[PDB]
């Protein structure tokens, strides 16, 4: 909750701008988040987590049409529910 | 028919405790079964919930 400065680095997360847009690295734990002006958040991902993940932005396999697999692990046609 | 009796305002459905509610609190009744207005409710292979009154089963 405390409002802390920037730019920033504790805990191996470097809190910093680049190009005039926000960005956070977590490199130790293989990603790169930011931000930029006008608002749109973006995630680089390591290759590690192949077939790992699972969230928002669906897993990190080939396959483009099977990323909707939900919290319990259900294959959704709907993007909304999911 | 055109029936003749204790209604409440249409904005308000009937509850089972003899209020009458909105439909924002009005269970489900899915099976029977009385779900509460907020009840995330699933198999493995369904997918069901209770929004409103109406009880949204998936696959
Ligand atoms: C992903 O991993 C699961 C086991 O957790 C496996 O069954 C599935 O075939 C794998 N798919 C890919 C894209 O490697
Ligand atoms: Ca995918």
């Amino acid at each position: 909750d405390q409002r802390v400065s920037m730019p920033y680095a504790s805990k191996g997360l470097y809190l910093e701008t680049e190009a005039g847009y926000y960005k956070l690295s977590g490199e130790a734990y293989g990603f790169v988040a930011r931000i930029d002006g006008s608002g749109n958040f973006q995630v680089l991902l390591s290759d590690r987590y192949f077939n790992k993940t699972c969230g928002l932005c669906g897993n990190f396999n080939i396959f483009a049409e099977d990323d909707f697999m939900t919290q319990e692990g259900t294959l959704t046609s709907d993007p909304y529910d999911f | 028919a055109c029936l003749e009796g204790c209604f409440c305002p249409p904005g308000l459905y009937m509850d089972e405790r003899g209020d009458c509610v909105p439909k924002a609190q009005c269970p489900c009744y899915y099976d029977g079964e009385i779900f509460q207005p907020e009840d995330i409710f699933s198999d493995h292979h369904t997918m069901c919930y209770c929004e409103d009154g109406f009880m949204h089963c998936t696959m």
